[PDB]
């Protein structure tokens, strides 16, 4: 159909708008990600904003915006991020493939880490999102 | 209990199949138990393997006469169904793989795309060109014909002409399997021949004649002569009268989008020539395309790209270069560069069979 | 109309007395107080207009927003409620949405495409609705845009001219969109003027682009390159002031010799 709609009203430009159209969007993000995909910079920008007050939401469409894409690393940072919204005891097709990505950076960094230090590990000192 | 479950879904599949005008009377009055099979996540239960026993062309059979608006019969106005639809085989191209498993894959893009095609916009187009390029070796002749049939619709929209020219003319190769000498190759050929108009003219049907009936054949005629007579008032008439055609692909933008190049292709038959040329000899030759408008419509050739030409208005004479003469213009190096690509590229897969 | 005490009425009643203005300052709190319930859409509930909460809200006050937002002369305004109405009609809900101010809006909508300067989306619209041919015919607004799209795809800088100025809209709220078309024209024979020059008179360069002041003639030829005697514009040849050129960027040979040197290397690399 048309996401077009929904985010016509994303620029109107207050609160009310951000919360509503971020509701719908969550729904049928996957189906029309890409008319979705134009308005991801105010997305983003509502993220590290708090100008409106939709940014764990804001985070959480923006990582399925992102998967739909191909792009996971991309999608993952923002997953986190969505924070409260985003939870591993509950389980899609769409979760387990990021919880999967989320992993396999956690890895990455984790080889670096442990050369460099053999006891990086008796603290938190990498990400604290990726660490939870 | 194993054997039993793959068992299940061989006979839903066929049960599937026989329901519908194919082996069955009617699709229309059939529709909602073809519509029960599929839909309370059965399709889903079917993840023993790919989908490959049941095929796009069969889903698109069953979802067309539920909603289309003309075998619904506006039935609801809605495509309520088809965003359910969309959203699972969307679901379904998540845990599909490219590599090995893409049986499914492209199967599921071609419904997608289908559904933008019959009614969407250009613009979202995009993604779903770049998703669907994967290997043509997984997919049935049947199916990689269709699925070229498509790609090539969508890429005549953006204007890429010579694209589409190479996946049609793959589409129809041979025939060892039906679509490529039904119903589908008469489809195919309306849409190719569109294309080869699209890039400058089609002057052959040949194929056309043995490959098409009657009725198609005199509109594919009437056509070829208004463009290449270059006679703007029997291409006006072609359209006027083979409306229903131009109606029935549901592309009567093509009318609109050619209709420019007899024009541009009418000025252009008596090229440059002389070193000066008469403004009335040229004149004469734009009056017919349009005669109140001499002066600006040879304003318009030259900034498009019709022809190249120097004009004084204050002595009202027009200056050329007759050109007929091909030096190098990279030609050379450019052909050496295709062939390191084409040597390459079909040697590889060629090594692998 | 006029209000029976709520928002819509009172958005109606406003925008029929004038008060533009105004109107563009209330359309911010009423979509507000509709924004946090479940309305902004026809919902997916809808099998009727008739009853609340569904498609006739909506419309009445987008159909009002549209109209308002041509007046107050924000083009980006438009575009949102555009974004919204045009879906409304026929994509996925209904076959109307629209009445008698349907046709007003479409003509806007149409010009709104040929203005950002596609004749490939003007085309994609009206494949869209497939109701194309009867509605393009039979509205005397629709009748003016569609005029204008095929003297664009034939040629006619001159019928083009012709079409905008004498119709009934271009007074109204094509006036609008006037300034964007003739920077998109004005551009087309610039370039086509220097590359087809030589030599050319003032008075020519006045009377094919149309000025109606001879000063804004002489303004325009200095400012794409074109140095002037009195009554003549004279070119820099075939190559310059306001082609590409009069702005210097372009003319090599390095870019085709390193393709051809990969192509070396490449070709070596394969054969041993």
């Amino acid at each position: 159909t048309t996401a077009a709609p929904l985010l016509a009203l994303l620029r109107e430009n207050q609160d009310s708008v951000k919360t509503y159209a971020l509701e719908s969007i969550n729904n049928v993000v996957d189906q029309l990600w890409s008319e979705i995909s134009n308005e991801l910079p105010d997305i983003e920008a509502l993220y590290d904003d708090d100008t409106f007050s939709d940014r764990e939401m804001a985070a959480l469409i923006a990582s399925k915006v992102y998967y739909n894409l191909g792009e996971y690393e991309s999608a993952v940072k923002y997953a986190l991020a969505a924070k409260d919204r985003f939870d591993i005891d509950e389980k899609s097709q769409f979760v387990e493939t990021i919880v999967s990505k989320s992993i396999e950076m956690y890895v990455q960094e984790a080889s670096k880490q442990y050369t460099k230090d053999e006891q990086f590990y008796t603290k938190d000192i990498i990400d604290p999102k990726l660490t939870s | 209990k194993t054997i039993e479950v793959t068992a299940e879904i061989n006979c839903f599949m066929h049960l599937l199949v026989q329901l519908f005008l194919w082996d069955s009377k009617e699709l229309e009055q059939l529709v909602e138990f073809n519509r029960k099979v599929v839909i309370p996540n059965l399709l889903c239960y079917y993840n023993l393997r790919s989908l490959n026993l049941i095929n796009a062309k069969l889903w698109f059979y069953i979802y067309l006469s539920h909603e289309t608006l003309a075998r619904s019969s506006e039935e609801i106005n809605s495509d309520n169904q088809n965003i359910i639809l969309r959203s699972t085989m969307m679901k379904f191209l998540k845990i599909a793989s490219l590599k090995h498993d893409n049986e499914t894959k492209a199967m599921l893009i071609n419904l997608i795309l289908r559904d933008f095609l019959n009614n969407g916009e250009v613009d979202s187009a995009s993604d779903f060109i770049s998703k669907l390029e994967y290997p043509h070796t997984d997919v049935s002749s049947s199916l990689e014909a269709r699925y070229f049939f498509y790609l090539s619709k969508i890429n005549a929209i953006q204007l890429d002409y010579s694209t589409a020219n190479e996946y049609i003319i793959a589409a129809i190769r041979k025939a060892p399997h039906n679509s490529k000498s039904l119903g589908f190759l008469q489809q195919s050929n309306k849409l190719h021949c569109c294309i080869q108009l699209l890039m400058g003219d089609i002057p052959e049907l040949s194929f056309f004649h043995q490959s098409n009936m009657q009725k198609s054949l005199l509109p594919y005629y009437h056509l070829t002569k208004a463009v290449k007579l270059g006679d703007l008032k029997k291409f006006t008439s072609t359209i006027t009268k083979y409306k229903q055609l131009l109606l029935k692909d549901d592309t009567y933008q093509l009318c609109v989008r050619l209709r420019s190049n007899v024009i541009k292709t009418g000025i252009r038959i008596i090229s440059l020539t002389y070193k000066k040329i008469s403004l009335r000899d040229i004149c004469l030759k734009l009056n017919l395309d349009s005669e109140q408008t001499v002066e600006y419509m040879v304003s318009r050739a030259i900034r498009d790209g019709v022809i190249e030409a120097k004009i004084n208005h204050e002595d009202g004479f027009i200056e050329t270069t007759e050109l007929l003469n091909i030096y190098d213009s990279e030609d050379p190096q450019q052909v050496f560069d295709e062939r390191i690509k084409f040597a390459n590229q079909l040697h590889d897969e060629y090594l692998v069979s | 109309m006029p209000s029976l005490a709520e928002l819509t009425k009172s958005l109606s009643i406003a925008f029929e007395n004038g008060d533009y203005a105004a109107c563009e300052k209330l359309l911010p709190p009423i979509k507000i107080e509709l924004i946090k319930n479940n309305l902004l859409i026809p919902d997916l509930s809808i099998q009727n207009d008739i009853y609340l909460n569904d498609l006739m809200i909506t419309k009445r006050i987008l159909e009002v927003g549209a109209l308002a937002s041509i007046q107050t002369f924000n083009f980006d305004s438009f575009e949102n409620y555009f974004n919204q109405l045009k879906p409304y009609y026929f994509s996925n809900n209904h076959k109307l949405s629209e009445s008698d101010k349907k046709s007003k809006l479409i003509s806007l909508y149409l010009l709104n495409l040929l203005s950002q300067n596609n004749t490939t989306k003007f085309h994609s619209e009206l494949q869209y609705l497939d109701k194309h041919i009867k509605n393009l015919e039979d509205d005397s607004l629709l009748s003016y845009p569609i005029k204008l799209d095929r003297w664009l795809m034939e040629g006619s800088y001159q019928k083009a001219w012709d079409l905008l100025q004498s119709g009934s809209q271009n007074i109204s709220e094509f006036d609008s969109f006037t300034d964007i078309l003739k920077s998109a024209i004005r551009d087309e024979i610039a370039k086509n003027t220097e590359l087809s020059y030589d030599f050319l008179p003032l008075s020519n360069i006045k009377a094919l682009l149309f000025f109606n002041n001879e000063k804004e003639t002489e303004k325009f030829a200095l400012e794409r390159n074109w140095p002037i005697v009195n009554s003549k514009v004279y070119f820099n040849n075939q190559s310059k002031e306001k082609a590409d050129y009069e702005d210097e960027m372009m003319h090599e040979e390095d870019q085709k010799t390193n393709i051809i040197e990969k192509a070396m290397d490449y070709a070596i690399s394969i054969e041993n």
